[PDB]
């Protein structure tokens, strides 16, 4: 099973951003989801060092969770810096490999 | 301070092996993986294999098994990687990332390398 | 005194006609060898430090199933064949599934299908052989001079390296001469019959045949890319779901089962070299050119004062730490013992020649008092410091403890346990030969018997020897049974 | 460990094939055979014990089989 | 490998502590005891089998003990 | 003994305590007998193509 | 275990030796009988690991 996520966008006023990954019953349902931020031209940054846990900085603008087979990254309001390419990564067990999302170009509008 | 620095940008023609390297320093090398992620120009990120430098075991992605090889060389703390027969399609930038040993840390990557971009053209 | 209070030291005294005594040097415990006119000296084997290991084969503990491809042929037809069967990277299995019209085939009946899965195995075990050509040994020798802060000091010594190339060496002790070590590393341990298997950071010494008989896929170690495995189905299970289809599932990480299968193997080191511990070898100590520290030193004329409470070691040897209160620095200590107002002098003196080197540095002496109450005198006149010690125990108890120690040595070591304190005797050599024959015949019989099965076999064998009318074998069976009870109660060190 | 106490013989049999039926059917016999092949001398010892404890031929063979079965599995 | 064949029977031994000696000394007996407690009817079955094959008390006792040691271990 | 910390010679007690973390784990789930559900098909021989 | 599940006799499940806890979805639980996954070995008699 391959987990997928669509490209999304939102305006500069941070109403809400809903960026969701829907994986199978072996990758997402039993493994912690990990979120990655990639500003174009730079190496990706570990946005979430566990399920619903932040390593450093950007609080309440990046906040995720998974319920069952799907995971999502919520918000309390975005900023201009929050424009980058986002990736959700989980360790699949059936395929026994690390699955990365299809990509998503979140743009501050 | 802990960081990963690559070998540097490389260019080669199709049908020529390339050996992309990744330097590691600042921490205990043997206690974390090197997840060797790939990213094509303007394409989605794609992980392709990690190695355990404490033992040398390699977990290639099914797509890249046999086409690529990865060596730990723990003496110099340098996680090398090689491409057996580089093709025109496989033009990308190859990051090297640090991951934890356990299951919860299989898919979490911190302190990525800048990424050695490999251009393939005749 | 690098070895005083080590809990496993065992004394060797007496030399042969050529002033040589042979000895077996085990990793756990040392040998303190004393003679009539030679300085008593602690000898302990340290490490074997093997180098240039060649890797034989690589068992692999956790695999990964990829590229599950299948092919099913209609029933009443040849068995299904896939091109991936011939490939050495794939593992396949043949099974029979039910095929009807709903499955596409024209006629009903069991049809054959195969599922070839590409075996890629993540973490592996490397089994490395050590050749006798590059096996090493480090031996630390310490003539325990009367010296401050030397008791039980592992950092002080004169190392001697003894490899099968130039096994005979000569350790130059700084002041007492040069000890000779004419030894044989060939009979030290069976490193030809051993495999060093390195899992992650650990490793172990295991028997070669046991390593080769492990239920784990193996590949010849040649450091080649994309290795070809053998016996892959040991980590791949194929499950037929009601004979309609099958799926391929990799078992998982065999690390815990491998750690449980290693019970009884002795652990080893891997970081900073191989450095195998838990070994043993046999040295022939040539004490021909050893000399005492100034036998002609003038005897001390002033009194000595204690500086640390005299403490008895595990083996009953006193430790007296005295400071010399005189001005003639280089002198030999006057030492004597008494027992019940009688100078029996039954108390021996392990430290051969107690000489005060500097008169400012306090000097410590190890002595072996008699089993009764004894007064120890460390002076010449009435200023003589007098130590009285009461050594609780019995000579029969000492003999029993020595017999138990010898039996334990004859259990850890086989035919070569007869050379621990040997002076090349005639009776000892004949005993060694007869024990060699009997031990070979015995360990041939009980090779592989476990810890509890040995005890059970022994009690059964002694019961059989008790009920056999033919005494010629009744005595033999009872003797063998008691020996096996002891070995079962000693095994698994 | 946990592998020494397999889930064999528990009254939960069904029509569906169990987990690792093919391998676990014969792992024990393979272990016994490989132990009896790598340690031939115990065959001699077990023959002696069976001969000197077994009055009848059936008792002798029963004792010999039980001895050659318990020891590989008590290792 | 599998835990069914531990490295306990080889003749190689030394002064030093072996890997997992403390547990592995009594692991097998603990497994046998817990299997016997779990399934007490086989005690009756082994009693019957020993009584109908062992003429002498030595024969009956050895058959009973071997049979009660094999079944928990050969499972 | 001497050269190891104190004068008296013998055997001294020693304790090495180590924290424990589980990493991977497995959980046994009891089946709630109320929520257990069986589904059974009844196909009838009607000669559909 | 991970993505695979089995039907096992409950008494056998309770009998198998592994550290266990209440299973109350609590981070950092306390594992009863956690000594089964740790082994303490003596380097001869000098030390403890
Ligand atoms: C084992 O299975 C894996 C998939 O699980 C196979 O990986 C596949 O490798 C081929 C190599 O050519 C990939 O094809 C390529 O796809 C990209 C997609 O953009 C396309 O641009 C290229 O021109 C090429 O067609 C294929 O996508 C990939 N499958 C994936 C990633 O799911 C692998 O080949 C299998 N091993 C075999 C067949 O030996
Ligand atoms: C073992 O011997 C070493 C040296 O032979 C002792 O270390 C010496 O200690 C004294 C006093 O503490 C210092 O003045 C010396 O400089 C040290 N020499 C060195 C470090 O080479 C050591 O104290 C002795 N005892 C033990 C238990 O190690």
């Amino acid at each position: 099973s391959v987990l997928t996520q669509p490209p999304s966008a939102s305006g500069t006023p941070g109403q809400r951003v809903t960026i969701s990954c829907s994986g199978g019953s072996s990758n997402i349902a039993i493994n912690t989801v990990n979120w990655y931020q990639q500003v174009p031209g730079t190496a990706p940054k570990l946005l979430m060092y566990s399920n619903n846990q932040r390593p450093s900085g950007v609080p309440d603008r990046f906040s995720g969770s998974k319920s069952g087979t799907s995971a999502s990254l919520a918000i309390s309001g975005l900023q201009s810096e929050d424009e980058a390419d986002y990736y959700c990564a989980t360790w699949d067990d059936s395929l026994k490999d690390v699955l990365f999302g299809g990509g998503t170009k979140l743009t501050v509008l | 301070q802990v960081q990963l620095v690559q070998s540097g940008a490389e260019v080669k023609k199709p049908g020529a092996p390339v050996k992309v390297s990744c330097e590691a320093s600042g921490y205990t090398f043997t206690d974390y993986f090197i997840h060797w992620v790939r990213q094509a120009p303007g394409q989605g990120l794609e992980w392709m294999g990690w190695i355990n430098p404490i033992s040398g075991g390699t977990n290639y992605h099914p797509r890249f098994h046999g086409g690529v090889t990865m060596t730990r060389d723990t003496s110099m703390k340098v996680a090398y990687m090689e491409l057996k027969r580089l093709t025109s399609d496989d033009t990308a930038v190859y990051f090297c990332a640090r991951g934890r040993d356990f299951r919860g840390g299989y898919s979490q990557l911190d302190y990525w390398g800048q990424g050695t971009l490999v251009t393939v053209s005749s | 005194m690098r070895c005083v209070g080590v809990g496993n030291r065992d004394f060797v005294e007496g030399l042969s006609g050529a002033t040589w005594v042979d000895v077996v040097l085990e990793h756990g415990g040392c040998v303190t060898t004393m003679a009539k006119n030679k300085p008593t000296l602690d000898i302990e084997l340290q490490k074997t430090e093997a180098t240039q290991l060649a890797t034989l084969r690589k068992l692999c503990i956790e695999g990964k199933i990829t590229n599950v491809t299948t092919d099913s042929r209609c029933p009443t037809q040849g068995e299904a064949i896939l091109p991936e069967e011939q490939d050495q990277n794939y593992v396949c299995k043949h099974t029979y599934v039910d095929r009807g019209w709903g499955n596409g085939c024209g006629l009903f009946g069991k049809g054959s299908l195969v599922t070839c899965a590409k075996f890629q195995c993540l973490e592996l075990i490397e089994g490395k052989v050590v050749q006798h050509e590059n096996l090493k040994y480090t031996v630390i020798i310490t003539v325990h001079t009367g010296d401050q802060h030397q008791v039980g000091n592992e950092t002080q010594g004169v190392t001697a390296e003894i490899t099968p190339q130039a096994s005979t060496v000569e350790a130059i002790l700084p002041e007492y001469g040069t000890l000779g070590l004419e030894c044989s590393p060939r009979t030290g341990l069976d490193f030809n019959e051993m495999i060093l298997l390195t899992m992650k950071n650990k490793a172990w010494m295991v028997h070669r045949q046991w390593f080769f008989d492990l239920p784990l896929p193996w590949t010849s170690g040649a450091t080649t890319e994309t290795p070809t495995w053998n016996k892959k189905e040991l980590l791949v299970t194929f499950k037929n779901a009601h004979a309609k289809k099958q799926e391929v599932v990799v078992l998982g990480s065999q690390e815990g089962a491998m750690h449980t299968a290693l019970t009884g193997a002795t652990e080893i080191q891997t970081s900073g070299g191989t450095s195998i511990f838990a070994g043993h070898l046999k040295c022939r100590l040539k004490m021909d050119k050893l000399e005492l520290k100034g036998m002609s030193y003038a005897m001390c004329s002033n009194a000595f004062v204690l500086k640390k409470e005299v403490s008895e070691t595990q083996h009953g040897t006193i430790l007296i730490k005295v400071e010399y209160k005189g001005e003639d620095a280089p002198c030999k200590i006057p030492f004597s013992t008494e027992d019940g107002q009688g100078k029996a002098h039954n108390g021996r003196l392990i430290t051969a020649n107690p000489v005060v080197t500097k008169k400012e540095e306090l000097v410590n002496i190890e002595a072996e008092p008699p089993f009764g109450e004894s007064n120890i005198i460390i002076g010449i006149g009435d200023k003589a410091l007098r130590i009285n010690w009461y050594k609780k125990g019995s000579s029969i108890g000492k003999m029993f403890e020595a017999t138990a120690r010898g039996a334990r040595r004859m259990a850890i070591l086989g035919d070569t346990a007869w050379d621990f304190g040997s002076v090349g005797g005639v009776l000892n050599s004949l005993g060694k030969m007869v024990h060699q024959i009997f031990g070979s015949a015995y360990t041939a019989l009980f090779s592989g018997v476990s810890w509890i099965m040995k005890i059970g076999i022994g009690v059964l064998l002694t019961w059989i020897g008790l009920n056999s009318k033919n005494t010629s074998m009744s005595f033999s069976c009872i003797v063998i049974g008691i020996i096996t009870l002891y070995l079962g109660a000693v095994v698994q060190a | 460990s946990v592998a020494l106490a397999p889930h064999v013989g528990m009254g939960l049999d069904t029509r569906a094939q169990t987990w690792m039926s093919a391998e676990g059917a014969w792992r024990q016999i393979e272990k016994v055979e490989t132990w009896a092949f790598r340690h031939p001398g115990f065959t001699i010892l077990a023959l002696f014990l069976a001969h000197y404890i077994g009055t009848s031929l059936t008792q002798k063979v029963v004792i010999f089989i039980l001895l050659m079965l318990v020891t590989p599995s008590m290792t």
